[PDB]
């Protein structure tokens, strides 16, 4: 039935006079797929939506929200497109030169070089990494700290009742905000940014976002056993739990 | 169009969608017409507000980078392109631009070298690639000959 | 213990050495959340040397308490007495970015200022 739904979009996109209904329905369809984490499904739909839809449509409470929801959804997708690239890279680290104990004088020199070339690649694989870390992070904070009212949260409050959508928007927050936090923690930990890891407890507990309400009690503790792990590595470095110099 | 045509449309969608989020989500489409009416200090703030709510749109980010390019603010324009590129890797032409601008402004930092390498592998041996290779070297006679 | 701090199974001796301010750590580990909340708030209060750190500790304390097993009544007290702390802090938090480059102040590496 996947196709039935992703195909009803091209029918609504064809007629430009129904772009407001095409987007709204595109949202709904992408709300079902997100709850299943079908990101190639959600995105295959996301491209069918002409890149210039938003511009033309220009506002009923149903169109202000669907424009916001669409960008929220793009903010979410882009937060998985850049992580899978980053993650793919983290798993392609240059491998150490192989050792040939009891080497011939030939094998000694081939190895002096293979050992010197590797000490060039590992520097760039931290180079490319840093730039894929700086980018995946930004996206994770665009979703977690979504501007003007939080992620998947309507700004317009005068639409007509849509319990399906509304409760789909509360759910999407409880499936994906705990899951984006845990990823960002995994990104920060993987790159050794431990001080910042611990600063996820400010972001989450914050009264500005009230992200902690989107967490189950279990997920919290789990995030608290994740942070205590970053803390350790900060002690091993000689700093206090939170990364500040011990005077 | 004129100044009246675009600033009168403010009251057009203001009377159709008044909440702050939808008011800011129309910033890109507000800024779409100020770029046409030759208003770049104004268009800048319109797009920049849409970026405040739609921070993951590669089109909007690039549009601001292209607007900072008209403003000749290299540091600001480059950063905008970077965001659009990191969001969407298929924007090859922006990888050239970043490499093109990094080599023109300052070569002292290796970041200009890095982006030039990528630009090369996206456009194998294009006419612009060598042009950038010569630009980076510019910042001696025997060196150019080699 | 004072000869371990001055300097695996070293984390079992870390489990015992985490007795004292490192408390909260072995408290999250022991699943003693309510306890972790009390000391996390206590370390937040004495905190005067670093603002960014006084802010982090409360956030942790709060996430500890929320994740713990207080009755909805007690919880409502911890988060209200807390809401106060966050209320004072928010003040130093919203300090304009004009005078903080004027006064040549460190962004985060600054102290817990008083009223």
């Amino acid at each position: 039935e996947d196709r039935l739904k992703i195909d009803v979009i091209d029918w609504l996109v064809f007629d430009p006079a129904q772009r407001a209904e095409a987007l709204k329905q595109g949202n709904a369809i992408m709300r079902k797929f997100l709850a299943s984490k079908k990101h190639e499904a959600a995105k295959e739909v996301f491209v069918k939506i002409p890149q210039d839809s938003i511009a033309e449509i220009y506002l009923p409470a149903e169109d202000d929200n669907a424009i916001r929801e669409h960008l929220c959804i793009r903010a979410y997708l882009e937060a998985h497109e850049t992580f899978n690239e980053w993650f793919k890279h983290m798993n392609s680290v240059p491998q150490k030169p192989a050792l040939i104990p009891q080497p011939t004088f030939t094998e000694k020199v081939a190895h002096e070089h293979k050992e010197k070339k590797y000490e060039m690649d590992f520097g760039i694989w931290k180079g490319h990494l840093d730039a894929l870390t700086a980018d995946v992070k930004e996206k994770m904070y665009n979703v977690l700290l979504f501007v003007d009212g939080g992620w998947m949260v309507d700004v317009r409050e005068d639409a007509k009742e849509d319990h399906e959508r509304t409760h789909q928007m509360v759910l999407l927050r409880k499936l994906c905000l705990p899951m984006l936090c845990f990823l960002l923690h995994t990104i920060l930990h993987s790159t050794g940014q431990y001080q910042e890891c611990l600063q996820l407890a400010d972001m989450v507990s914050s009264e500005r976002h009230k992200l902690y309400l989107v967490f189950s009690k279990e997920e919290l503790r789990k995030l608290l056993q994740k942070l205590r792990e970053s803390s350790l590595m900060l002690l091993d470095q000689g700093l206090d739990p939170l990364g500040y110099e011990i005077q | 169009r004129s100044k009246a045509d675009v600033e009168r449309y403010i009251a057009s969608v203001q009377g159709s969608t008044p909440s702050p989020r939808q008011k800011s989500m129309k910033g890109f489409y507000f800024a779409k017409l100020y770029y046409e009416a030759k208003e770049y200090d104004l268009a800048k703030k319109y797009i920049c507000t849409y970026i405040n709510v739609q921070e993951r749109d590669p089109k909007a980010h690039r549009f601001l980078g292209l607007l900072y390019e008209l403003e000749e603010n290299t540091d600001k324009a480059v950063e905008c392109y970077r965001r659009s590129v990191e969001l969407n890797p298929t924007q090859k032409d922006l990888v050239l631009k970043i490499a093109e601008l990094l080599c023109k402004n300052d070569v002292t930092d290796g970041r200009a070298k890095y982006w030039l390498e990528r630009a090369a592998k996206l456009f194998p041996g294009s006419p612009a690639i060598y042009k950038l290779k010569e630009q980076l070297l510019d910042c001696g006679w025997n060196k150019l000959f080699d | 213990l004072f000869r371990w701090y001055l300097e695996q199974h070293g984390q079992l001796a870390n489990f015992l050495q985490a007795h004292e301010h490192l408390s909260w750590l072995h408290e999250i580990n022991s699943q003693e959340l309510e306890k972790a909340h009390a000391t996390l708030l206590g370390l937040a209060n004495m905190e005067t040397r670093y603002f960014a750190k006084k802010k982090t500790l409360l956030g942790l304390s709060k996430l500890a308490a929320l994740a713990s097993d207080f009755s909805e009544d007690m919880l409502q007290e911890k988060i209200e007495e807390m809401a106060e702390q966050e209320r004072f802090l928010l003040h130093q938090e919203t300090l304009p970015e004009q005078l903080l480059a004027e006064k040549q102040l460190n962004l985060s590496a600054m102290p817990v200022l008083t009223a």
